[PDB]
């Protein structure tokens, strides 16, 4: 959530609204030149090939864009794509 | 012809140690990890002897019963190698056999197969209680007790018939404290 | 144990990270309005390297 | 013409100037699916671009409509297109609605510059001359067919494109006539894509083993329909292979010894994986010789494996565990024999690749994993579109199988290739023993109205396995005329019949020029003339599909027609 | 906020990335260095200089993942350290074989670096690639007999291990840490 | 008795084996394969930024060729078929037949930005500018070898009724001048196992390459496997040849002794202290195919006694006395050959003054470290005549601290003396 339900208790539930509210503000205050809740394995690779898993259409990123297409394959920066791995529209690495 | 069985043993020795597939050297990996849990058992893939070296492969399978001891020999020897510091006991490992030759039916099976190896299948429909199996004879002349020994192999041995240098004609006796013996188990597949 | 926090260590690369980003945003645009992109290349993976410890580290503490 | 074979360092080099940055994906690559070939070329181009860091995207394309579809969605920031296997043969200009003012930059000079590039790597002719000639965006890969073959046409498209009298009256009737005369030739396969492919990293000083096995590989997969070809291009993979393999000699089998030899490779089916009796058994050239189909050919297979000195059990081993003397002795048991009963073009040297310890493979035996796995791996107009999705999904099994890392993928290959190929065999014994194939004066007609196996035919490669395994029976009978065939087969889901219109060739070991597919535009005038409803949007345009209802007027029809 | 499989040790991944950071030798395959008769390297980790004045085939050191992006691309070659040629891993295994207690003075980052390089530089090495990881092989294998009988005299007190790999010590950690913490706590309990 | 060969700078033998190379040097590599009945070529360069490999089928057979940064040259020995190939490919390929006379062939070839050259067995020296216009014919001692780098030109002669000599040129866009013509050169030829039999075959001069520094001086590696580099060529009559590397030694040394033998070193370049080179191991003198990796070896004055060192050894280490000679020799010889670039030819990385400083660092330090010992020996006349040679006045002033720790105040006397005159 830094990026069922019915199981936890209200309280658990509106702790978990204020503990997420918590790490949205550790990555927006100082300290935002790094994403605190990106991932901890290293980067092992700056290119990555990653296999379009489910369709999203034409989206833009900071210099460019994507067209999600079903079962198309990009050769992209991973920096890029991380936030579509974890959201799973993303197969590969 | 030990010089020619030696061969065969490093053959042996060395597809242990060199047969690696994606950077893994499975075959010791294998050994190594069987050794931690105490089974002395190697099990090997005949797709993987055929593809490193055909030769060793068409030795195996022309005459099994005398070549599957070398190979279990040589297992032995790279045990040794690569889990004891030597210049600072194990058994006899199993050779274990995994095959896709094609299968024959247990009923086509006949007097040509006669000591080929062989790939069948079938229903056990009995197992019988375990048995003792010699290994290591520790071996004793009844009167003069000249002691000797034989090491056996289980693929097809008996006391020799008279004394290995009168003595009587059948002396020989075993030594039942020193010898060392094997699980065997009879099956019945249907 | 929960060990100091490197107070001005940190000041310092987090002052470093942000001038870094900066200039390879400069040199992007640079781009966008001799040339060659593997310096480039190194300096964005770089800041992947070094964000990666940093993210570390904190989340470890 | 607009690439020329000399000059494809000049076109990737505009790629890297228009459409390569660090900063975004600017690069498109449309490769049609159900192609091999153009498989093999967009591998070596991704390898290419990959080491090269150019940000790029592979869509895996089914036909015309997903094309159209595919280029109306792309961005503005898309300045390259690659369009591999397919578009040669149709104005793409017009079929994908360009407009060159909607894209023209910079026209300082009698000149202009265009903010895409559409690049075409397609080896199927003739050309369509608008993309040759017509367009200023479009820019063909050419072979040197062009400049070879198509002075004149290029003469009467530029005088005609010019002459917007008697002399006028006579010019202009000339140049529609040699136009009209050029279009409607039957269509045809000249090249290997990855050939091309190949050339190029020549070019740029590229190749390099990994490279050549995949040029090997999609020139491979033309062998069994355009076998012209494949002997046109074996010698420059000879030259390359001997140029790439190293030095060492009495080079001892090691397991990081990555090796790619010239050797006999026989036109055996699946021979390093079957048994030898399933490799001849299977076989399409076998099948043909022998007339396999029935008990007289299987009794003269095991005539041959008998004179051979082969015992049957032996012969049905599975070759790793085949008997070594036996594979030893081989090659010299086919010398002896194979001539005896007509089979002596099954001796051939292939390529055969061999990595470490782990087996041997021929192209033959890839190409084959390949293609099981695009046909076979993972209401109505959803119905249709959730099957084409099944095989552009299917694209990327063909592609992981194409990595060292992962032969659990390319066995999952060998064996789905033999149980389609058991799958096409016992198709062909129903088709032939039921005599199935009736001979219409002008073409032989096929028509698979119900059966085992019937839902596989439903993809065009396994429908062409099974063309192609009757055309190789037809081909070497004695008695029977070369004529064209047309294999069609019912989908009782969609309740249409997908249609195939194939080539006849001449027995495999003989040698004449090539034989044209007219099929593809004489589909186009019966579509054109019809009211039926009937669908003409795949990339190999000899394959269509059409209503139940509509086949016997739609065949009725062709048969009245002159074009076949 | 760290998963639990990191809580108290590092993962291999985080080990390789330690090593990465090591200076490596290289041949450029470039020429950077601008004649006195355009974009520079600038980091801020590692010493821009060396990359900044590349001359094709003078050898040169840099840090290792920069090594590694340029191998990626066919734009240097790795040279392998002078202690991974085959002559001086067959000295570490005499060693090895010579001294049952002793662990021989490989660098911390043997395995590690031994599997990057087989791996991402299998082209520049001197000596046959399948030699090199028979030694490792050996190597790894033996100080692995080492290791077992180091564990048999664990204590409540300590324990040195001298020449031990990162890797090695990596993968021992949580078991040796684990059962030395549980050995104090026995001892210390049972003090007044 | 002699015969005429082909040569091109360390090209290979075929050997047992159908590839070898044509030629290999600061700039790259080519190799040929003997597709059948014609020949695979593959150009292949070492900085892959500034230029792309590159093949074709030769028909003809080239067993000559000649590699600088501008282009390809390329001929076919016993035919007189030439092929010059530019780089960019912008201008175009040329070929041409040069006549030959019955027997004769070409031996050698090399190119210029302005000229390509080819010299034959009889000692014709034929000329065409870059494009192939004849622009001059020659007869010289037949050009048993040849290589130019920019506008230099470096040719080895060799008949029986002339001996061995060599000739240096720069022949520039003007002012085109001759330094040496024919001079005596100075390097050892073969004497008269198979593989080496093999090779001398192949190249019967035993030159396994030659070359220029990267700044410019003529170098060659013969048969002796000593790298020769020619010192003060720019002016002749102080030009003297210094043996910067006995190879052999080096060798020797550095796998710690023991007879070593089967390792061999094929030069490449030698950049500016610091051959690049091939190590090839095995029975075969010559480098195969897949190119390893070419490794460095510092250049190293031969002062290495092996007597003295076998004593010390029974891995080999120097004794300090023996390291600061060599050390002193060293420093001294690329300290000249710097100063004489710099002063004729100037900088052209922008520090190579730098450099120079610190080698004079090395130098002083040398002579101190030389110095200690003299004044260990207590001899005050060796110690002085050591303390002249220092270069900086500074690192003089360290002579009168060894000579004070020393008790010597005769030499710290001295030294003083040589202070208040370097004061000047
Ligand atoms: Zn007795």
């Amino acid at each position: 959530n830094g990026l069922d339900t019915n199981n936890l208790s209200h309280q658990e539930q509106e702790y978990l609204k204020e503990y997420c509210d918590l790490i949205t503000d550790l990555k927006s205050g100082d300290l935002v030149d790094i994403d605190l809740s990106g991932s901890l394995v290293p980067p092992s690779d700056v290119f990555i090939d990653v296999r379009v898993l489910k369709d999203a259409g034409e989206i833009q990123t900071e210099y460019g864009v994507f067209n999600l297409i079903k079962d198309s394959q990009f050769f992209v920066r991973q920096s890029d794509v991380e936030r579509l791995i974890q959201q799973g529209y993303l197969q590969k690495i | 012809n030990d010089d020619d069985n030696t061969e065969i043993i490093k053959s042996f020795k060395n597809f242990i140690l060199e047969f690696r597939l994606d950077s893994q050297f499975i075959y010791r990996d294998q050994l190594r990890n069987n050794i931690l849990v105490k089974n002395y058992s190697l099990t090997v893939n005949m797709e993987h002897l055929i593809g490193y070296n055909e030769d060793i492969y068409k030795k195996l399978s022309d005459e099994p019963s005398d070549i599957i001891p070398l190979f279990e020999t040589a297992i032995t020897q790279v045990a040794k190698r690569i889990s004891i510091l030597s210049r600072a006991s194990l058994p006899t490992f199993q050779l274990i056999l995994n095959s896709n030759a094609n299968q024959i039916p247990l009923r086509d099976l006949d007097s040509e197969h006669v000591s080929k190896i062989v790939r069948l299948s079938g229903i056990i429909i009995s197992t019988s209680v375990l048995s003792s199996r010699a290994t290591y004879l520790s071996i004793m002349c009844r009167n003069c007790r000249h002691t000797t020994s034989i090491t056996i192999n289980n693929f097809n041995v008996s006391l020799p018939r008279s004394c290995l240098s009168n003595c009587g004609p059948d002396p020989y006796i075993i030594i039942h404290e020193s010898s060392k013996f094997i699980d065997q188990q009879f099956l019945k597949l249907q | 144990e929960l060990l100091p926090y490197p107070h001005q260590l940190m000041k310092r690369l987090l002052n470093r990270i942000s001038m870094q980003s900066q200039l390879i945003e400069n040199i992007s645009m640079g781009f966008l309005d001799n040339e060659s992109k593997l310096p480039l290349l190194c300096m964005e993976t770089e800041l992947e390297r070094l964000k990666f410890v940093i993210r570390s580290y904190i989340r470890c503490r | 013409m607009y690439y020329g074979i000399s000059q494809f360092s000049e076109a990737y080099n505009k790629i890297l100037r228009n459409s390569s940055s660090h900063s975004s994906c600017q690069l498109v690559i449309f490769v049609s699916c159900l192609n091999i070939d153009a498989l093999c070329a967009t591998k070596m181009l991704s390898l290419l671009f990959k080491k090269q860091l150019v940000q790029s995207q592979i869509v895996p394309i089914f036909g015309y409509s997903e094309l159209r579809r595919h280029y109306s969605q792309l961005d503005d920031n898309i300045n390259s297109l690659l369009l591999v296997g397919f578009g040669g043969v149709i104005d793409l200009e017009a079929f994908l609605e360009i407009d060159p003012q909607e894209y023209v930059i910079d026209t300082d000079s009698g000149e202009q510059s265009f903010r895409r590039d559409i690049y075409v790597l397609d080896a199927h002719r003739p050309w369509n001359l608008d993309n040759i000639f017509g367009s200023q965006i479009i820019q063909c890969f050419d072979d040197g067919t062009v400049d070879d073959t198509l002075g004149e046409q290029k003469e009467a498209y530029y005088k005609l494109l010019e002459l917007d009298r008697k002399q006028r009256k006579k010019q202009i009737h000339e140049y529609e006539g040699v136009l009209e005369e050029y279009y409607s030739q039957g269509t045809t396969v000249v090249n290997s894509i990855s050939a091309q492919i190949y050339s190029l990293l020549s070019a740029i000083g590229e190749t390099n083993l990994s490279n050549l096995w995949l040029n090997i590989l999609g020139t491979t997969s033309l062998d069994i329909a355009y076998a012209q070809v494949y002997n046109r291009l074996y010698p420059l993979l000879q030259d390359e292979v001997k140029r790439l393999t190293p030095s060492s000699r009495n080079s001892v089998k090691t397991p990081d010894t990555l090796t790619l030899n010239i050797q006999p490779d026989y036109y055996l089916f699946l021979l390093r994986h079957s048994s030898l009796y399933d490799s001849f058994y299977y076989s399409n050239y076998v099948n043909a010789k022998l007339s396999l189909w029935n008990e007289n050919g299987k009794k003269r297979l095991h005539k041959m494996f008998a004179r051979m000195g082969i015992p049957l059990s032996t012969a049905q081993e599975t070759w790793l565990y085949m008997d070594h003397s036996i594979k030893r002795e081989l090659g010299i048991i086919f010398d002896k024999n194979l001539d005896r009963y007509g089979l002596q073009d099954i001796i051939r040297d292939g390529f055969v690749r061999t990595l470490g310890y782990r087996g041997s493979i021929s192209a033959s035996e890839f190409v084959e994993a390949l293609t099981a796995l695009l046909e076979v791996g993972n209401n109505s107009a959803q119905k249709l579109t959730n099957l084409r999705k099944r095989w552009v999904s299917n694209f990327w099994l063909s592609w992981d199988a194409l990595d060292d890392r992962k032969v659990e993928l390319l066995n999952r290959g060998i064996q789905l290739a033999q149980d389609l190929q058991r799958a096409i065999f016992n198709t062909g014994v129903a088709i032939l023993e039921k005599k199935l194939i009736k001979h219409l004066r002008i073409y032989r007609l096929c028509v698979l109205q119900d059966g085992p196996d019937l839902d596989l035919y439903r993809n065009p490669l396994t429908l062409l396995r099974l063309g192609n395994w009757l055309i190789e029976c037809c081909a070497e009978s004695e008695d029977k005329q070369l004529l064209p065939m047309v294999l069609a087969s019912i989908d009782e889901n969609t309740d249409t019949y997908l249609v195939a219109g194939l080539t006849p060739r001449y027995p495999r070991g003989l040698d004449k020029k090539p034989i044209l597919n007219n099929f593809s535009m004489a589909f186009q005038q019966i579509t054109a003339e019809t009211d039926a409803k009937v669908r003409i949007d795949n990339f190999e345009s000899s394959i269509i599909e059409i209503r139940r209802e509509d086949l016997s007027p739609f065949l009725e029809k062709l048969t009245l027609s002159g074009l076949l | 906020s760290l998963p639990a499989h990191l809580q108290q040790t590092f993962s291999p991944e985080e080990i390789q990335f330690i090593v990465e950071n090591e200076p490596i030798k290289i041949f450029p395959r470039i020429t950077t260095r601008q004649k006195i008769r355009h974009t520079r390297w600038q980091l801020i980790t590692t010493d821009d200089k060396a990359l900044n004045n590349m001359v094709a085939m003078r050898s040169t050191e840099v840090v290792l993942w920069i090594a590694l992006l340029l191998k990626q691309q066919s734009k240097c070659s790795i040279v392998a350290p002078q202690w991974l040629t085959t002559k001086e891993l067959d000295r570490k295994i005499q060693y090895e074989k010579t001294h049952p207690d002793r662990f021989s003075e490989l660098p911390w980052n043997w395995l590690v670096l031994a599997r990057i390089l087989f791996n991402k530089a299998k082209d520049d090495f001197h000596d046959p690639i399948h030699e090199l990881r028979g030694k490792i092989q050996d190597l790894r294998e033996i100080r692995q007999i080492k290791v077992l009988k180091g564990l048999k005299y664990l204590n409540e007190s300590h324990l040195q291990l001298d020449n031990l790999s990162l890797l090695e010590i990596n993968e021992l950690r949580p078991f040796i840490t684990e059962i030395m913490d549980k050995l104090r706590e026995i001892h210390t309990a049972s003090l007044t | 008795k002699f015969r005429y060969m082909p040569f091109s700078p360390a090209g290979t033998p075929f050997g047992f084996t159908d590839r070898r190379y044509l030629t290999m040097n600061e700039v790259g590599y080519v190799s040929t394969v003997k597709n059948s009945e014609q020949y695979s070529i593959t150009v292949s360069f070492f900085d892959v930024g500034r230029f792309r490999e590159y093949h074709f089928e030769d028909l003809f057979g080239y067993d000559l060729c000649f590699l600088n940064e501008k282009g390809t040259l390329f001929g076919q020995s016993k035919t007189g078929q030439i092929q010059y190939r530019p780089h960019d490919s912008i201008h175009s390929n040329w070929t041409k037949i040069i006549p030959l006379q019955a027997g004769e062939r070409i031996t050698s070839v090399a190119a210029t930005p302005v000229r390509v050259i080819v010299g034959t067995s009889l000692g014709y020296f034929r000329s065409f500018n870059q494009f192939g216009v004849p622009f001059a014919v020659e007869k010289t001692s037949p050009i048993v070898a040849l290589t130019a780098q920019n506008y230099r030109v470096f040719s080895v002669h060799y008949s029986q009724f002339h001996g061995l000599s060599y000739s240096l040129s720069e022949l520039g866009t003007s002012s085109k001048r001759y330094y040496k013509r024919e001079c005596p050169l100075p390097m050892s030829l073969p004497n008269i196992k198979d593989a080496n039999l093999d090779y001398y075959n192949f190249n019967p001069m035993g030159i396994k390459s030659l070359f220029f520094s990267s700044y410019g001086d003529p170098c060659i590696f013969g048969s002796d496997n000593t790298l020769l580099l020619l010192s003060k060529w720019r002016s002749p009559e102080e030009s003297k040849w210094l043996p910067i590397l006995d190879s052999n030694m080096e060798i020797w040394k550095m796998s710690g002794g023991k007879e070593t033998t089967d390792i061999h070193v094929w030069p490449l370049a030698l950049a500016y202290d610091t051959l690049n080179c091939i190590l090839v191991k095995g029975k075969h003198i010559w480098p195969e195919f897949p190119l390893p990796l070419p490794s460095e070896m510092e250049i190293r004055m031969p002062v290495f006694v092996k007597s003295k060192l076998l004593e010390e050894n029974k891995e080999i280490q120097i004794p300090v006395s023996m390291a600061a000679e060599e050390e002193y020799l060293r420093s001294k010889v690329l300290s000249e050959l710097l100063t004489d670039t710099l002063e004729n030819d100037g900088e052209m990385y922008g520090n190579e003054n730098e450099v120079l400083a610190a080698l004079n660092g090395a130098y002083d330090k040398a002579l101190l470290r030389l110095f200690a010992s003299a004044c260990s020996d207590q001899n005050v006349e060796k110690a002085l005549s050591l303390a002249h040679e220092l270069k900086q006045d500074r690192a003089l002033t360290a002579a009168v601290k060894i000579s004070e720790r020393a008790e010597l105040p005769s030499l710290v006397k001295k030294i003083n003396n040589i202070r208040e005159a370097r004061y000047e």
